[PDB]
């Protein structure tokens, strides 16, 4: 893991040297007033992109976070099958996946997986 | 609870989380039970047609999440130093555990969230907040044998919860400040006898659970709504307002009994000065109880003219009057009880 | 009938909370994002400016 | 000294995270990020405790689950602010 | 040497995190904080599992928080300060010097690694994450796992109840 | 006797309740900062 | 292990001076710092680095005046007459009330506070000469009612124990 | 909303009607019985409207007969002055104080400038509230729509008509505005409103079509007052309701016929408002889940004492709406000792009720 740190620092160093070599060998022309402006398909913007953005999938994002920490408890049981009671392992595993199916199909029934609109 | 079966589910997970907390033989199981209780009690207390209920839910969330993280921090420190679940001699990490528990319970000087948040609630969620949500932090205080910090909390709670309730004319914040004052009597009983604390908590929750039903049914969110409250007989309003003299500790009502058993168990355990400090506190609590009792004791009032009939639920008002009888004539059951021997 | 029992200098400027506990949120004006499918956009066929 | 050389650091970082949680900030989402930081330092201290013991590190995922559900509760409270207010300013909420 | 470097980097990023008003500065600071915390946690355990688990958790969480940054407080000014840069640079170089002149046996963690365990330990010769994660699926504590499944289902029900999807999308001044 | 008794006790308790009501007029971050200060006090004495 | 780590009643009254000053000013420091810590953030916020320390000094220093004046008045009244008694504590309480009156520029507060602190002093002197304690350690501490062993309601079965009451 | 002729006969219900007057509907009753299993195109609230004399009762009865709906006439003060036993309480006024005497519609017409008339207006709003939940108990629990002769939304215009004519002060206006702000937000706005437009003079001609004595010898029915109602209706109330309800305005100078009014209703497409979930039309009556339908039915069946106890607000600065305490005790000892209201209306032995020894039943949503 100490070697992975050093090779990650080396990849970061090599990519910074590559980007600085792209910046040094770039054509150096004078900066125009309207060259630097945001594109906005060729016209004036009327609004900055720091304007607040409407979120229609907030429930889907929080359900994604809940389901991801549910992912964090599935990943052990690859290893645990060979070293545990088979009965207890099957009761926990089939009950885990069936509870996830009850939750996902129940929110499919309510329509909470559809975007707000 | 009301208008949804998912609120009954939230009550079920509330009871499950609190009973997981108080039965835990480790601080980590108690901590995860507090997480379950917090998860259960955020959706009750949230209503999108009320602008202040969401702010009250946010205040409860921030206060409980700050208090739960300090509780886990000092629990981990206690396991780091004294590797069992408890501590042999008392140290500062036990005081940090007790302070993080006192922020959950709402005792002074960590009381400031409690009546500032109770303005945003209904009455049933107020009753769940100041009775059942005080099961889990107060029962976890019992594992800590700290006298000075608990004594400071008792003195500050009975001083502030009496003084602070004088200014508010709203019944929710006044009853929250009353619950702060009755919290000090619970914490004073917590270091002499756990059974006497359980009895004071049961009778305090009984008097809270009968005083909520008078305010929940008729929607009495202000002091002058009591003066404008219509009854078909003024003797009925005179009898229904005797529960405030019960909660003030006046004999021969039922609420004299738990205060009296706390005073008897405190004097047997040779505490006299803080008991005397709690005598002067409950006079002020009885004083701001009497401003409610102005609305029924003068027998005739300049009342509003347009309202002519009073309306109530069937089962809620049926269950209300069983307990109003026992909050007045409850000292005739002194021979039946056998806990106090 | 006041907001409190004893109005101070700061406190007396308050109003009474409503007797109904429910306060409905107000409907505020919303300004949505003005994005144009301008002329350079390939879906706008070269010379169309959709001010979405 | 032994409490100073080992595990004194995440107490200091947890205190700094607590001071970041209670500092006067304009938005609630900064307090949510400070909550994520104190989850990280509680994970550090709990991980030190569970790694003094040999095979009791299975508990370290349960704390992650209760902390993520705390963060999901905070995110849903941040959604429920928009149902009543138009903003997440802490000055815009009611002080009483 | 690497552990003391991670100590110094975590201290410097914690000083940076306590001083940042803007939510994206807090997000990037806690990105590098959870990177350094994930590496440090790995040093203590025989295997490197829970660092990976914590990294999936804290990258699944702030992915959502950026959407709430762009929906609420999208427009807020960054303010670079020379005092914070000078303070962080001086403290960082001072702690790298102090870590270089320190004895690293005394400052090392006493928690046992996979190679710090002795040869006679027959439990160390198994697969590296088997006996650590076993008690999630064993008989005394499977019921806590059952409680966690039901707790996550109740959490999802709470999220659905207090984020009403039919009230519309969320933004500033909705 | 009324200066050392009921009426002036009522005036003193009304003044103290007016002062304590101004303690509750701030945001939650002040009280949470007070709790964080109290935890920091108990953690400094753990070193001492 | 210094002169700051001293108590008020480690010596008989009138024998020691500086330890009593340090002890009573230590309780004054603790009360003033606690009240000013719950003051300067909560009501009348100073909004400055220097007026915060000014409010700290305003809430701390008069309590040092109370502590020093009461302890010096009790020391003078103990060193004047042979007998130790309660009215030395009473006139020390009146001196602390006079310090309160000098703080608040109100003689009536100074007297009433002198009477209240004199009553507190004579009650504390009754405590120290009669032997009873204000906040004693609790002798009777009920951790439950009767049958606390008999109400174990657990569904798991107990494995056989490794300890016996039988002598070897 | 299909009529009787396009349907091919009488209306058939989509499911069994719930006995809402006999069985209490609560949270635990919401699992077995669901609200939206009975709703159809005929399950809508229709409120007929208009001036003082416009033939609203006969037209609303014919509209209820043709559309197969329940007819709800306008509430008068004989609902509380005449109790469930038929005893009129207008004969108790010698014993009552003059500030507590009976005041009805004819007492307003003979004496407009009386103080309690302001109370009368407030009382009328409560009575309209007391039928509107009774409207919303009928639509949600049985699935058959209702027709209302007047609405609780339609009663602030009468308050402002008394105020501009001088019969009410600023204080009674502020009180009635405070009760309206306290109470109207819990109601659901009606689906459709029918306004019978009439000129100011012709209504007076219709007064001569009624020939009742207290409305022809009175003073209130003048040119300025009926113009004030017409202006108040057409400039505030109908413009506020037309953002939610499909407004239908007819001229009723002639006799009119209810069949063309029926045939204009089926030309309205009520499904065009369901494309947008944030549409202001039919906003209060759309529910995305069955549980929200049961939530509204629980709020309107089990929480009618809640909505009636929302009227308990304190207002003491006015001297027209505050009853004297001696007069209040005298009023209590006369009114509640009268025959027919000594006890709860089920358990009154003085009016011939039998079997009181074994009876323990009470009425659901019953005034005590
Ligand atoms: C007990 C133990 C603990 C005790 C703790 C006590 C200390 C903390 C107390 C804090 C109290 C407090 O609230 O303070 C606030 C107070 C006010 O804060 P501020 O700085 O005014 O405002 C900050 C903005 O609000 C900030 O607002 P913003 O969010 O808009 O700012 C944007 C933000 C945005 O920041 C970010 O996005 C974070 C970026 C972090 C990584 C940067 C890497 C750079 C690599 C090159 O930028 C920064 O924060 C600047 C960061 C610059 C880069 C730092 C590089 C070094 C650290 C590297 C860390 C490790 C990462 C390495 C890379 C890893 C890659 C995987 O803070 C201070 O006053 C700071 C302390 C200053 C003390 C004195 C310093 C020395 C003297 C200076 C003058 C010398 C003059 C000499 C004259 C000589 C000639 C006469
Ligand atoms: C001032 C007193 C005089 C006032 C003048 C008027 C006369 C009144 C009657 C005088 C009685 C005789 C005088 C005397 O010396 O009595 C000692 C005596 C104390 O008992 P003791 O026999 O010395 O031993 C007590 C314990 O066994 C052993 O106690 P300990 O040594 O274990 O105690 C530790 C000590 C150690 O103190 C310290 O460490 C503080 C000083 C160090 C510097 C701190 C700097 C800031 C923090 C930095 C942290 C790093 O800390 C404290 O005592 C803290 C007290 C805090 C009180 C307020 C708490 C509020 C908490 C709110 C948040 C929760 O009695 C009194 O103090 C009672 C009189 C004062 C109250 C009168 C109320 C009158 C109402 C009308
Ligand atoms: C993971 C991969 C991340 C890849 C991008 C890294 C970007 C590094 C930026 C470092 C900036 C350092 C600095 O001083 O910043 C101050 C500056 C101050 O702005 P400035 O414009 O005042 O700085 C100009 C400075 N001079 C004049 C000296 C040239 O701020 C920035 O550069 C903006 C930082 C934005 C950070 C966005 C983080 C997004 C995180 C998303 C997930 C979490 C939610
Ligand atoms: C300025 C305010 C300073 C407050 C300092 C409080 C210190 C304190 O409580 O110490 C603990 C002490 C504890 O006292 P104690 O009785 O436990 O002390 C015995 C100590 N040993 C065992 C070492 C000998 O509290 C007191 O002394 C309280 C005394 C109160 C006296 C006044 C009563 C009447 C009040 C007016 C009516
Ligand atoms: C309702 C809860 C009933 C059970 C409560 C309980 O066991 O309380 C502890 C005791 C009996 O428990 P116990 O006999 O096991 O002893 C107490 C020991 N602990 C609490 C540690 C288990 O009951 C009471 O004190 C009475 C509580 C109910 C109040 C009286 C009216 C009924
Ligand atoms: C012990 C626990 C008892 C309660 C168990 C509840 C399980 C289902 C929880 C849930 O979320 O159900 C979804 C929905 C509840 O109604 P909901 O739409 O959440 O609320 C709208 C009104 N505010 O429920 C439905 O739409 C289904 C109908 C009601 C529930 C029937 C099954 C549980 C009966 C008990
Ligand atoms: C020597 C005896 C000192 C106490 C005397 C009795 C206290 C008492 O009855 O006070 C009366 C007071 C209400 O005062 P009231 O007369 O109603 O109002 C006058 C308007 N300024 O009521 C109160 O002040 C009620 C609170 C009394 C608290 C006593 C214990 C704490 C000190
Ligand atoms: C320790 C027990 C102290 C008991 C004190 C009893 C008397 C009291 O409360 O006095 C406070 C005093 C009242 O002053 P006042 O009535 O305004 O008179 C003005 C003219 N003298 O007010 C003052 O003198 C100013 C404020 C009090 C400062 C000195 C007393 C401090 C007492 C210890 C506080 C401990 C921390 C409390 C934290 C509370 C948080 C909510
Ligand atoms: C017999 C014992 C019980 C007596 C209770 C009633 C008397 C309480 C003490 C009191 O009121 O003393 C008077 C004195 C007046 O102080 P001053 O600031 O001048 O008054 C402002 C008036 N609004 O007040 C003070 O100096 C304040 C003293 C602090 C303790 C007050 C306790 C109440
Ligand atoms: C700039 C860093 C970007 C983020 C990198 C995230 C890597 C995955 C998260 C993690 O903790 O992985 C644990 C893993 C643990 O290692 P492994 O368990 O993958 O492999 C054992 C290792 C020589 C047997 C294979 O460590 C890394 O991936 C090193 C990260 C280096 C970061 C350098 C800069 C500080
Ligand atoms: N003061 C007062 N009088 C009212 C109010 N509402 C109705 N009235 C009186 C005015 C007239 O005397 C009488 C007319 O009743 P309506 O306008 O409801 O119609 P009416 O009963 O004539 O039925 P109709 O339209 O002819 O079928 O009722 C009110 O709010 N206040």
């Amino acid at each position: 893991m100490f070697s992975i740190i050093f090779i990650a620092l080396l990849i970061l160093l090599i990519t910074t040297i590559v980007m600085f070599l792209a910046s040094i060998l770039s054509k150096k022309a004078l900066i125009d007033r309207e060259k630097s402006s945001p594109f906005e398909c060729g016209f004036d913007p009327k609004s900055s992109s720091r304007l607040p953005f409407s979120l229609r999938f907030f429930l889907i994002t929080i359900i994604f976070l809940i389901f991801d920490v549910e992912i964090a408890l599935i990943l052990p049981m690859i290893i645990i099958m060979k070293y545990s009671n088979i009965m207890i392992w099957t009761i926990t595993s089939i009950i885990f996946i069936l509870i996830l199916l009850i939750g996902l199909y129940h929110e499919w029934n309510q329509g909470m997986l559809n975007w707000s609109n | 609870m009301f208008n949804n079966s998912s609120k009954i589910l939230f009550i079920t997970i509330m009871i499950i989380g609190t009973l997981i907390t108080v039965t835990s033989n480790s601080w980590l199981g108690a901590w995860m039970g507090l997480e379950i209780n917090l998860l259960s009690f955020i959706p009750l207390l949230s209503d999108n047609n009320n602008l202040m209920s969401t702010e009250a839910s946010l205040k409860y969330f921030l206060t409980q999440v700050l208090a739960s993280t300090v509780l886990l921090f000092s629990s981990i420190l206690l396991m780091l130093k004294n590797n069992m679940n408890n501590e042999i001699n008392e140290s500062f990490t036990s005081m940090i555990i007790m302070s993080a528990l006192l922020l959950k319970s709402g005792a002074a000087p960590f009381h400031f969230w409690f009546p500032n948040m109770m303005e945003g609630l209904t009455w049933m969620n107020a009753l769940m907040l100041m009775t059942w949500q005080k099961i889990a932090p107060l029962m976890l205080i019992s594992y800590l044998n700290i006298k000075y910090l608990l004594l400071i909390s008792v003195i500050l709670s009975v001083i502030i919860g009496a003084i602070g309730g004088l200014n508010q004319t709203s019944l929710r914040k006044l009853m929250a400040f009353s619950s702060i004052n009755h919290l000090g009597w619970m914490l004073s009983s917590l270091m002499i006898s756990e059974s006497i604390w359980l009895i004071y908590f049961f009778f305090y929750s009984f008097l809270s659970f009968v005083l909520t039903f008078m305010f929940n049914i008729f929607k009495l969110f202000h002091l002058n709504q009591l003066f404008s409250w219509f009854v078909n007989s003024k003797i009925l309003k005179f009898t229904l307002f005797m529960n405030f003299l019960s909660l003030g500790g006046l004999p021969p009502f039922l609420g004299f009994l738990p205060k009296w058993l706390v005073i008897q168990q405190l004097t047997l355990c040779n505490q006299y000065f803080m008991l005397t400090l709690m005598m002067m506190s409950t006079l002020i609590t009885l004083f701001f109880y009497l401003r409610i009792c102005y609305s029924a004791f003068m027998m005739n009032y300049f009342e509003n003219n347009w309202i002519m009939k009073m309306n109530m639920n069937s089962i809620n008002y049926n269950m209300y009057m069983i307990m109003t009888f026992f909050s007045i004539f409850g000292l005739f059951l002194i021979s039946l009880f056998y806990f106090m021997f | 009938s006041g907001p409190v029992m004893y109005p101070d200098e700061v406190t007396s400027l308050w109003t009474v909370p409503p007797w109904n506990s429910k306060v409905t949120p107000v409907e505020k004006s919303v300004r949505n994002l003005t994005l144009n499918f301008g002329p350079q956009h390939p879906a706008a066929h070269g010379v169309l400016r959709l001010v979405l | 000294m032994i409490m100073i050389l080992y595990w004194s650091l995440p107490m200091i970082l947890f205190i700094l995270g607590l001071f970041c949680f209670v500092s006067n900030r304009k938005h609630l989402l900064s307090m949510l990020l400070s909550l994520e930081f104190i989850v990280l330092m509680l994970f550090f201290m709990l991980f030190i405790y569970l790694n003094m013991l040999n095979y009791e590190s299975y508990f370290s995922m349960m704390f992650l689950t209760f902390s993520v559900c705390e963060g999901a509760l905070g995110l849903s409270i941040l959604v429920s602010m928009i149902r009543t207010h138009g903003n997440d300013y802490f000055q815009s909420f009611s002080i009483m | 040497m690497i552990q003391l470097m991670l100590y110094s980097l975590i201290i410097t990023t914690s000083i940076i995190f306590l001083n940042m008003i803007h939510p994206l500065a807090l997000g990037l600071t806690l990105l590098i904080q959870t990177i350094f915390v994930c590496l440090l946690t790995g040093l203590m355990t025989k295997s490197f599992w829970y660092s990976y688990i914590l990294f999936l958790i804290f990258l699944g969480g702030m992915l959502v928080l950026f959407i709430y940054v762009t929906s609420l407080a999208s427009n807020e000014m960054f303010n670079l300060s020379m005092k914070l840069t000078l303070f962080s640079s001086l403290i960082l170089i001072f702690m790298l010097i102090l870590s270089f002149i320190m004895d690293k046996t005394s400052s090392s963690l006493f928690l046992m690694n996979n190679d710090m365990q002795s040869i006679i330990n027959m439990n160390s010769y198994f697969m590296e994450n088997s006996l650590s994660l076993n008690k999630l699926y064993n008989f005394p504590t499977n019921f806590i796992t059952i409680l966690l499944m039901n707790y996550l289902l109740i959490t999802l029900i709470v999220i659905v109840k207090i984020t009403k999807l039919f009230k519309g999308p969320i933004r500033m001044m909705s | 006797s009324e200066y050392f008794g009921g009426q002036h006790l009522y005036q003193k308790l009304s003044m103290y309740s007016k002062t304590l009501f101004l303690m509750h007029n701030n945001s939650l971050k002040i009280y949470l900062l007070l709790f964080v200060f109290w935890i920091l006090i108990l953690l400094i004495l753990l070193f001492l | 292990m210094s002169l700051l780590r001293s108590k008020y009643y480690d010596h008989p009254d009138g024998e020691d001076a500086f330890g009593k000053i340090v002890a009573t000013n230590k309780y004054a420091v603790s009360a003033g710092v606690a009240w000013s810590m719950f003051d300067v953030l909560t009501l009348s916020k100073p909004q400055g680095y220097l007026p915060t320390l000014g409010r700290f000094a305003y809430n701390t220093g008069p309590l040092m005046g109370m502590a020093t004046a009461f302890t010096l008045t009790t020391l003078v009244a103990t060193n004047a007459r042979g007998k130790d008694d309660k009215i030395n504590y009473l006139i020390g309480g009146f001196a602390a009330g006079g310090v309160f009156g000098a703080w608040k520029h109100n003689h009536v507060a100074g007297l009433c506070a002198g009477l209240f602190l004199g009553i507190a002093g004579v009650i504390k002197k009754m405590s120290i000469e009669q032997g009873w304690e204000f906040f004693p350690n609790t002798p009777i501490k009920q951790y439950g009612g009767l049958n606390i062993a008999g109400n174990d309601w657990t569904i798991m079965a107990d494995p056989p124990k490794n300890w016996t009451t039988e002598k070897p | 909303i299909s009529g009787k002729t396009m349907r091919g006969g009488p209306r058939v219900p989509k499911a069994a009607p719930y006995p809402y007057k006999t069985k209490k509907y609560s949270v635990f009753n919401a699992i077995f019985d669901k609200t939206s299993k009975r709703f159809d195109e005929n399950s809508k609230v229709i409120c007929v409207e208009g001036p003082i004399a416009a033939g609203k009762s006969k037209f609303a009865k014919e509209l209820a007969e043709e559309l197969d709906m329940e007819y709800y006439p306008a509430v008068d003060l004989d609902l509380i002055y005449i109790n469930s036993y038929g005893y009129d309480m207008r004969k108790l006024d010698p014993q009552l104080p003059p500030s507590c005497r009976s005041y009805d519609v004819r007492n307003f017409c003979l004496d407009p400038s009386h103080d309690l008339a302001a109370q009368f207006q407030i009382r009328m709003y409560m009575l309209r509230y007391s039928q509107y939940i009774d409207a919303l108990q009928h639509v949600l629990s049985t699935g058959q729509g209702v027709v209302l002769e007047r609405s609780p939304y339609s009663d602030f215009v009468f308050m402002e008509a008394m105020f501009r004519q001088g019969y009410l002060s600023r204080g009674a206006r502020s009180v009635y505005n405070e009760l309206r702000q306290n109470t109207i937000g819990e109601l659901l706005k009606p689906h459709l409103v029918i306004y019978l437009d009439l000129p100011v003079d012709a209504v007076k001609k219709q007064i001569k079509a009624r020939n009742v004595d207290y409305e022809v010898q009175s003073k209130v029915f003048s040119d300025a007052y009926l113009s004030d109602l017409e202006q108040l209706y057409k400039q505030q109330y109908l413009k506020d309701i037309s953002t939610h309800a499909e407004l239908l305005i007819y001229d009723w100078t002639a006799g009119g016929e209810t069949e063309v009014v029926v045939e204009d209703i089926e030309r309205i497409d009520f499904n065009q408002f369901e494309a947008d979930i944030h549409n202001k039309k039919m906003l209060d009556w759309r529910f995305p889940l069955e549980a929200e339908w049961c939530e509204a039915r629980i709020k309107y069946c089990h929480e009618k004492p809640d909505l009636m106890n929302y009227f308990n607000v304190p207002r003491f600065d006015v001297p027209e709406l505050v009853r004297s305490a001696d007069d209040g005790k005298v009023w209590r000892d006369v009114w509640f000792n009268a025959p027919g209201m000594k006890y709860r209306p089920g358990y009154n032995a003085d009016m011939g009720d039998e079997g009181l020894l074994t009876k323990t039943k009470i009425g659901i949503n019953q005034g005590i």
